[PDB]
RNA sequence: GGUUGCGGCCAUAUCUACCAGAAAGCACCGUUUCCCGUCCGAUCAACUGUAGUUAAGCUGGUAAGAGCCUGACCGAGUAGUGUAGUGGGUGACCAUACGCGAAACUCAGGUGCUGCAAUCU
RNA sequence: GAGAACAGAAAUCUCCAGUAGAACAAAAGGGUAAAAGCCCCCUUGAUUUUGAUUUUCAGUGUGAAUACAAACCAUGAAAGU
RNA sequence: AAGCUCGUAUCAGUUUUAUGAGGUAAAGCGAAUGAUUAGAGGUUCCGGGGUCUUGACCUAUUCUCAAACUUUAAAUAUGUAAGAAGUCCUUGUUACUUAAUUGAACGUGGACAUUUGAAUGAAGAGCUUUUAGUGGGCCAUUUUUGGUAAGC
């Protein structure tokens, strides 16, 4: 919080602090991600992830998250 | 310097439809067109004959005479303070036959009907519509439909 | 269930890449002459290119096609140089295969002084029964999956007749 | 195929997608002169399959095409030809047949007689002084390309030759020579009566006994030498003239009972309950 | 209900991967004297329906399929916008009053219909 | 993309995928796939007579363009163009 | 300015109802084209160092954009129609057109009056001749281009 106020004296015109109820770089809230995880539909790759949707073929979405 | 050439500001207009090029189905050259019928003008972009300057782009006229594979519309346009007629050759491609008077037609149909139905027995046989009216007066109730009260929310970010 | 899902030879080109043209093709297209016993055809350049030294409609190579019956009396004696053997390679993904030769005296010809010394290029097209529904004008359509060429259908294809083997 | 790529994709006609129509020259073939109004152009259309031949009279409509006439090879048999019934010759008879019927149809039948003479002769039907104009139609092919004796041409003979106006030209009918710009009666008429089936016949006979027995089959087995199919087609030809009218082979089954076994032979689709079950089995399994 | 010829609208019809198909039809398939066309009867032409096969084409079914189509107080009366004030604010811009009103997103359902003629357990 | 003596990143040959990502004298934008692109065959309608119409517009001219009528021709089996 | 022909008559800087046309605002980029941040999983007899890395493409994702990009797509403006020059029944003309009294166009005779075909208004509508001055403009709200900006 104090490194993005130091950042405001360096731009024009009025910023805003905001603390985000999201988890991360995630358009999930906090308690939407935390139940997909425990239930083992949030995979890692690299620096974000990926989660498993109800369509598409279950050839596909059985190989990935396996233990959901 | 200045460009006003004859298909100038074109760029969208004659292009063809989404998803919707390539031949033009059948029933286009099946359909036709007397003197006296109404039809609206839209240029086709793949028939580069018999095709209508821009400024009718969109345009009502009637018929006024049949060609080979080309009709001849009428259209009024307003030049300074008054309409000029203006004739035009286009081929059926560029037409279609409009409906602002088949469903009026119907309505002529229904108004012979009625007149002479109520001719038996009633006077005043009240063909002439109406423009929507004021509702009525009615009763609501509130069996299992009891108001439920709303209050207005206070500011969240959930950014 | 092979009733009539049988491999057959479809056609066979005979290719040979002169990089000049004259006097070098006609000898060239003349081998091709008696070799098939039809007229063969030429080819031009595409575009020109300064390091291979041909210009575009230049008229560099020439090429044969047989079918039927005489596809096969060539191709065994094609065979004949190679000594039946062929690598892992020379067969596509498609169930085609093919090789090359350098010389063309070996296949039966005479010398002929007048004629020259020219390399082949042999190229067999395989299908089976009912290839000529890409082919026809009326009604054109797709082979199935289960009727097409495969590589691993050539080469035991390749293996059952002329008991010949693969390369690594 | 990526999703980009089916998404942006268009689809052809259906009829183009499966091969059988050509757009291009439907309408140019269908088109009709804007101050003629609703006068039907009729299209004379030709069709080979194997061992086949259709030809029909068929005018365009906004709903669909309609039928005028038909005329099916297979019907050949009740006019006495019973071997060749997708042959040059077989071609002109059902050419002949089909102008035969409309014109009876029409009520036109007493005028335009056709030819009686038949002797490979180009000439069109002539219109009569004070009277109806012939009937007109044009000549629908489809995709078959053109060349000069093939049998689509037979048909357009026969059609010409039983008193309905086909305009043509007599350069791609046999016996034409690309060198001299002139046609060749005597032997245009020979493919009329199965000429050239006929010089097949005798030739093959003391080439080949085997093919000769292999091929001609139904010839050997019915006692038809090689010079008794020219005599049948000259039957045949007075044999259309006499009772051209359209006679349907009698149903063994009705429609009903046709449709009741093939139904047996049907698959049906599947609701969305048991489409569910299915994928939920199949987590339980996997 | 199956199939063929000619179509209408032109993906609910397409695309991918598999399975199935009685009867008829369609098709593959056999031959090179003749008309005709090719480097090659492969394509095109002719002849036979005879020697063979449903292997493919074709048709239908299957897929928490891709695409496409339809609907939803799903998002959203949100974005945008017509009109009004001697409204707010240094400004940038914003609120309110009388009206109109999206798209993406989300979810649910659907996966060709049909005209003329002929024919078939 | 997968293959074939010399032959390689680029020579020629074969198959598969390929909604146009090519091509269409020129600037750019439209348009086009059994074509408007490529190749082949045949041709001169790029012809004759005089009007009507569209664009710029004063509803003048000039340029260009559109649909017919009356002739004579080209091409194609033909509808047609 | 002079009038002229007529007078319930059609009209209207307006709304409504039915039916067209448009590609701007907004929106979109795990949709095409063109820009653009970051990793991850794969691919090579087809880049270059080193016995294993960095570049290349592939596939599934991620951040951010377009006056001369786009599937979708408003609001405001905009074309036509809402009857007597209408509708329906019967049948005459022609050198046009049709295989054909088939059709096309124009007519004879018959049937339906002003709740006769939405709303509101209408110092009445229609029409002609002739001639003056003018042909340097400027300002305000909103949209908008060049320019740091301007009482530009
Ligand atoms: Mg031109
Ligand atoms: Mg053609
Ligand atoms: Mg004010
Ligand atoms: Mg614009
Ligand atoms: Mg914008
Ligand atoms: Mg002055």
């Amino acid at each position: 919080v104090e490194g993005l106020r130091r950042a405001r004296y360096k731009f024009p015109g009025q910023q805003k602090i905001i603390l985000s109820k999201k988890w991360g770089f995630t358009n999930l809230d906090r308690p939407e991600y935390l139940k997909k995880r425990e239930a083992g539909e949030v995979k890692d790759d690299g620096a974000f992830v990926k989660f498993l949707s109800k369509k598409g073929s279950l050839e596909n979405n059985i190989r990935e998250f396996p233990e959901y | 310097g200045k460009s006003h050439g004859y298909r100038s500001r074109t760029r969208y207009m004659f292009q063809r439809d989404f998803r919707k090029h390539g031949a033009v189905h059948l029933s286009t050259y099946l359909k036709v067109y007397k003197v006296g019928d109404i039809v609206d003008i839209k240029a086709n972009g793949s028939i580069q004959k018999g095709m209508p300057h821009k400024f009718y782009q969109g345009k009502t006229g009637v018929v006024y005479n049949v060609t080979k594979s080309s009709v001849g519309v009428i259209i009024n346009k307003m030049v300074g303070n008054r309409y000029l007629e203006k004739r035009l050759n286009l081929r059926v491609e560029h037409i279609k036959h409009s409906k602002c008077r088949q469903e009026f037609l119907e309505r002529v149909k229904a108004n012979a009907a009625k007149r002479a139905e109520a001719k038996a027995q009633g006077v005043a046989v009240q063909l002439k519509r109406q423009p929507a009216q004021p509702r009525e007066s009615r009763i609501v109730s509130t069996e299992g439909n009891v108001p439920q009260t709303l209050a207005p929310v206070p500011y969240e970010t959930f950014i | 269930q092979n009733p009539m899902r049988d491999l057959k030879i479809e056609k066979l080109v005979l290719n040979i890449s002169v990089g000049e043209s004259g006097d070098r093709l006609t000898r060239a297209s003349k081998v091709l002459e008696q070799l098939s016993g039809q007229t063969p055809v030429q080819s031009k350049a595409r575009y020109t290119v300064r390091t291979f030294g041909i210009r575009r409609n230049e008229k560099i190579a020439v090429h044969v096609t047989v079918r039927g019956p005489k596809a096969e009396e060539i191709l065994e004696r094609g065979l004949k140089v190679k000594e039946y053997q062929l690598r892992d390679r020379n067969f596509s993904a498609t169930g085609n295969f093919g090789f090359g030769i350098d010389e063309h005296i070996d296949l039966g010809i005479k010398y002929d002084p007048s004629i020259g010394i020219f390399g082949m290029d042999f190229y067999v097209v395989m299908n089976r029964p009912g290839a000529r529904v890409t082919r026809r004008k009326r009604c054109k359509g797709t082979v199935g999956n289960s009727h097409k060429t495969t590589k691993e259908d050539t080469v035991s294809w390749f293996k059952q007749k002329y008991d010949a083997d693969v390369l690594d | 195929k990526s999703s980009a790529y089916s998404s942006r994709f268009q689809t052809p006609f259906r009829r183009r997608r499966e091969g059988k129509t050509d757009y291009y020259q439907r309408k140019r073939l269908v088109t009709q002169h804007k101050a003629k109004y609703n006068t039907p152009k009729y299209r004379l259309v030709v069709r080979f399959t194997n061992k086949d031949i259709i030809c029909q009279i068929i005018s365009s409509t906004i709903t669909g095409d309609v039928v005028l006439a038909a005329a099916y090879s297979h019907e050949l048999p009740r006019y006495g030809i019973t071997h060749g019934l997708t042959n040059w010759a077989a071609a002109y008879a059902t050419g002949l047949l089909i102008a035969r019927r409309t014109l009876q149809k029409l009520g036109l039948d007493e005028t335009y007689k056709g030819v009686e003479e038949v002797e490979g002769e180009y000439e069109l039907t002539e219109a009569v002084e004070d009277g109806p104009r012939p009937f007109k139609v044009f000549l629908d092919i489809g995709l078959q390309r053109t060349t000069t004796g093939a049998r689509v041409f037979g048909a357009l003979k026969g059609a010409s030759d039983g008193g309905l106006y086909v305009p043509h030209s007599e350069n791609r009918f046999p016996g034409w020579d690309f060198e001299t710009e002139e046609i060749d009666p005597e032997l245009l008429r020979s493919y009329i009566f199965g000429g050239h089936v006929s010089q097949y016949m005798e030739e093959l006979a003391d080439d080949d006994e085997e093919r000769f027995s292999e091929l001609f089959k139904g010839y050997l087995a019915d006692d038809i030498d090689a010079d008794s199919l020219e005599d049948i087609y000259t039957s045949a030809h007075e044999a259309i003239r006499a009772d051209p009218a359209f006679k349907p082979t009698e149903k063994k089954f009705t429609k009903e009972q046709y449709a009741a076994e093939s139904k047996k032979y049907r698959q049906t689709k599947l609701s969305k309950e048991e489409r569910a079950a299915r994928v939920a089995a199949k987590i339980a399994a996997l």
